């Protein structure tokens, strides 16, 4: 019943959150911080099932 | 299709 | 230039359109529709555009890259 | 000019965009503003389509790197 | 049917989008491009004839036209492959 | 017997190790660190004999 009636999902696009996080980071752009390099390889194609 | 465009309905 | 049309040269796509630039979620409304403009010799539509936004000023903030970099170079 | 053209573009949340592409997208917005008006409508709001803005902020990321890396070696 | 008439002004686009409703900006621009394409076609239709008349007057009267689109480029031609990229050296 | 019955070796490529080290280091990429520079100058041609 949930599956047949929930055909959408209100997720903000990932690039926007990526920009937000990069701005909030206290690290230099050229240096490496793993937090910004871990969410870069994230995909949101299966948000509906979750 | 690629560039979304909205408009005011009747407040115009 | 003649040899270009003689041969298979030209007819290739440009390079500008390869890069993808655009906007989303644009709001659009009617123009003012009044005709009082100081340039009475021009067409009716151009006068309508001028009154809606007003006269341009300072001739620098408007990009016009022909003269913007010249002004920067002078300064 | 950029006085009102800044107001047309909706404020962005992320980092300040580089100048290699801001002067391009705002020029595109200026051309779009000049054409629709001849047709009779005006734009008062516009989003940057930031899914394209991130690709644009990625460019400098690896570009500044090319500029500084060639300095790092005394070639 | 000739476009070169005062009745036909290149200004038939102002009262177009004034009143009706507009949607996502991808199809009205295509409509404008298509309309300008049509206008250019009827412009060239008589531009070619005017050129033919002018050349006939300017030179020997017999003149004939032939469409030389890419399918014709297959026809007899000349190739200086070496002197191909015409340039001035020194 | 060992050198006749061992045909291959399961080694990860050096480029991946270099990339992981580049991500893991907390210093800038402009400054010079002798750990990264030395590893950059290496090859795994003769893994089989070792």
């Amino acid at each position: 019943l949930d599956r047949a009636f929930l055909d959408g999902v209100g997720f903000t696009p990932l690039a926007e959150k990526q920009q937000q996080l990069q701005l909030q980071l206290k690290t230099n752009i050229l240096t490496a911080n793993l937090i910004r390099s871990a969410i870069n390889g994230m995909n949101t194609e299966s948000n509906l099932e979750v | 299709s690629a560039t979304g465009g909205q408009a005011i309905r009747n407040v115009g | 230039v003649v040899m270009g049309i003689l041969n298979g040269k030209l007819e290739a796509p440009t390079v500008l359109e390869r890069l993808n630039m655009g906007f989303k979620y644009v709001v659009m409304s009617d123009l003012k529709q009044d005709d009082y403009s100081p340039y009475s010799c021009q067409g009716l539509q151009y006068r309508r555009m001028l009154v809606h936004w007003g006269l341009n000023d300072s001739r620098i903030t408007s990009f016009d890259p022909k003269g913007k970099l010249q002004h920067l170079l002078a300064k | 000019n950029d006085a009102l053209m800044d107001s047309i573009i909706q404020h962005r949340r992320g980092p300040p965009l580089p100048i290699i592409d801001r002067t391009l997208n705002r020029l595109l917005l200026h051309t779009y503003m000049l054409m629709f008006g001849l047709m009779g409508k005006s734009i008062d709001s516009t989003k940057i389509d930031p899914t394209l803005s991130w690709r644009a902020i990625l460019e400098s990321n690896d570009q500044r790197i090319a500029q500084l890396s060639e300095l790092l070696t005394a070639v | 049917v000739s476009p070169f008439l005062d009745s036909t002004p290149f200004t038939t686009l102002h009262n177009s989008l004034y009143g009706q409703q507009i949607h996502s900006i991808d199809d009205e621009l295509a409509q404008i491009c298509k309309l300008e394409y049509e206008l250019q076609t009827q412009i060239a239709d008589e531009q070619i004839t005017a050129l033919k008349h002018f050349l006939t007057i300017r030179t020997g009267s017999p003149q004939e036209i032939q469409y030389v689109d890419k399918e014709w480029m297959k026809s007899n031609q000349h190739v200086p492959s070496f002197l191909g990229d015409v340039k001035l050296m020194f």
